[PDB]
RNA sequence: GUUAAGUCUGGUUUCCCUCCAGGGUAUCUAAGCUUUGAAAAAAA
């Protein structure tokens, strides 16, 4: 747990920055202006958010039946380079 | 007296540009000043700007006309493209280090001149890296923009 | 977001406030407290203290002296008198 | 009708007398009123030939020389080496435009044939080194502006502009 | 009374003539509709210097860009993207131009010598709070006429 | 024939985003109050 203004720049540097390009696929070589960055959030990396719920019927009903069983979901995009995948924990019964 | 990064990366490439005499020198800090930013944030500032000292091999008379910059814009650096590109970009860096005030001229004069000082600058780096990280991406983003802009495409 | 200069104390985010919007809570406090028995003469001594001070860039109760705001805009900054209590509960400084 | 005449604005100490004119008119496009100079003919492709300064014209939109306007004609020992001609004020590049012009004037230039035994490869300098501006001020900026010491004290400001607002190209040659 | 939808009538005539491959037009249209919102987001000078950095101010295009400013039968030639962003520099400058921000003397001699365009962008950052309250409304019109004339893919 | 000595070179160039999406849908006023009270026929 660092201090805020040093914590800032660890934990920016701290992303992954991945350079992608596209080829062009006549001289299998990259297309021009094809090549572009994305930062990725590491694996392991944790989260924090609260699920509300205003009374009803079916609240008692999702927070019963579909929250618990609501485990691993996909997040964000880029999905089918395989980059979207998340466990979800549930405090309630995890602390 | 305060210039904000896109202010302070055009002055700084105004130098740059007119120091650069070979348009092959200009063109190659073109992609010095492409690839150096993504380059800073993968491998860190310090190992970076160790990296392009190197790669500068200021020869003792590259390192006066390097200084001689920051005084006149009577100044010009002279030696291989590809080596005078990285002087270029290493005074991008230092004249953002002075101007921010981070480090004083004379000490980082120093440390490019002899050898003592230039450990004392790694140590200097180390306790001044939040206070350079913080804001100097934003510069060089401004300075690859200036560069695209003002350099054709070799 | 502030990055600090002239100081030796991080901050990461500061509190930043105008004369224009004092001005207006001047107002507000001095219609009300007319209209109403009820008074608010700690917060309007606070507010006219600093009011008095127009003109100048204030920090409220650090000594900052000078700084750059939401990273574009460099402001000094003089100390009002530092004897004032903050109006705002959390111990950042109000600009 | 009036009629003005261009003075390059040099380095050099070569400009104290070629000129037969003092005021002529009312009033000048080139302006000093407390704040420094304003409407400054900015002329562009033209070199300059210091060795008996003229302006020599070249080619490049890069090459240009600055300088100050008002009214007369060169010493009537002259019309035979001058780029005089009549422009419809409006053609004038001109900066820190200030006072709008009549539509029409008159201007005469310093100018020498291109010189065609050499190739024009020019060198640009500004003008530094103060005890030049100072015999500029005296030179030229006393002549024909006696509003100096008169009813502008701020000399020191005058001076600040004459560094950043005054350049030109040189031949070198 | 908004003049401002003229001047982007203007503008935009001259732009729309001066790309001749529909695709030209096209990636026009898709930079009209981006860089206003960048504008408003980032502000003036960061769009601009983006802007002319994927510009490619070559002497050539500049040249064809100095000239739509009088011809009306100037072209822009290059890559559809180039050409694209070269067309929105000139819709900027055109409204820099008229609105008298900038002396139109100044910035020809700027776009002609390359020692002269660093004092351009330098008078630009000076005025940039000036011009970017200015122009938001010219620059949503040149967008609305984008997406109403050219077709998209 | 014998010896003896290695010397030079140590990453360059290009590409830095392209295309589409730039708001859609619902609600667009509702319910009240619509005149009341004084003066209608005056002295010469």
């Amino acid at each position: 747990v660092l201090e805020d203004s040093i914590g800032r720049e660890v934990i920016n540097r701290s992303l992954i920055r991945v350079r992608r390009i596209r080829i062009d696929r006549d001289k299998k070589v990259v297309e021009t202006g094809g090549l572009w960055s994305e930062e990725y959030v590491p694996m392991k990396t944790i989260f924090f958010s609260v699920l509300l719920g205003k009374e009803s019927k079916e609240s008692a009903i999702f927070a019963s039946c579909i929250l618990r069983n609501l485990r691993y979901v996909i997040l964000g995009g880029k999905e089918t380079i395989g980059k979207g995948i998340v466990e979800l924990r549930w405090v309630k019964d995890v602390i | 007296l305060y210039e904000e990064d896109y202010k302070l990366a055009l002055e700084a490439f105004k130098k740059v540009f007119n120091a650069l005499t070979h348009y092959g020198a200009k063109q190659a800090f073109r992609s010095r000043a492409r690839d150096l930013v993504e380059e800073i944030y993968n491998s860190g500032f310090i190992p970076t700007f160790f990296y392009i000292i190197s790669k500068a091999e200021l020869n003792s008379d590259s390192l006066d006309s390097l200084i001689s910059l920051f005084s006149s814009d009577n100044a010009i650096l002279r030696g291989s493209d590809e080596n005078v590109s990285y002087s270029a970009y290493l005074f991008i860096i230092l004249y953002y280090l002075i101007k921010r005030g981070i480090i004083e001229q004379k000490f980082l004069i120093q440390a490019l001149r002899c050898e003592k000082t230039r450990l004392d600058l790694i140590d200097k780096l180390y306790n001044l890296a939040p206070i350079i990280s913080a804001k100097i991406r934003t510069y060089l983003l401004a300075i690859k923009r200036l560069s695209e802009a003002l350099i054709e495409a070799r | 977001r502030i990055i600090e200069i002239d100081s030796a104390k991080p901050y990461v985010w500061v509190y930043v406030t105008t004369y224009e919007l004092l001005k207006k809570v001047k107002l507000y406090l001095d219609s009300i407290s007319q209209l109403s028995n009820a008074s608010f003469s700690n917060l309007k001594n606070k507010i006219d203290t600093i009011l008095a001070k127009e003109g100048k860039n204030i920090t409220l109760d650090s000594d900052l002296k000078s700084a750059i705001l939401n990273e574009d805009f460099y402001v000094e900054l003089e100390a009002l008198n530092n004897k004032i209590p903050s109006i705002i509960n959390a111990g950042v400084p109000l600009l | 009708s009036t009629q003005r005449e261009y003075v390059f604005i040099p380095i050099t100490n070569s400009i104290t007398i070629d000129v037969k004119i003092t005021i002529g008119g009312s009033d000048h496009i080139t302006n000093i009123d407390e704040r420094g100079i304003h409407n400054v003919l900015v002329i562009t492709g033209y070199a300059v030939d210091e060795k008996n300064g003229r302006l020599v014209p070249t080619l490049d939109p890069c090459d240009y020389v600055k300088g100050i306007l008002v009214a007369g004609t060169p010493q009537q020992a002259q019309s035979n080496d001058f780029l005089t001609l009549k422009l419809p004020a409006n053609k004038l590049y001109l900066i820190r435009k200030k006072g709008n012009i009549s539509d029409d004037l008159k201007i005469y230039i310093p100018y020498s044939s291109p010189d065609a035994r050499n190739s024009m490869k020019t060198k640009p300098v500004s003008i530094s080194d103060d005890t030049i501006v100072n015999n500029i001020i005296k030179e030229v900026f006393d002549k024909i502006y006696n509003i100096t010491q008169k009813e502008k004290v701020k000399i020191e400001k005058v001076k600040e502009d004459i560094k950043e607002l005054f350049s030109y190209y040189a031949l070198e040659q």
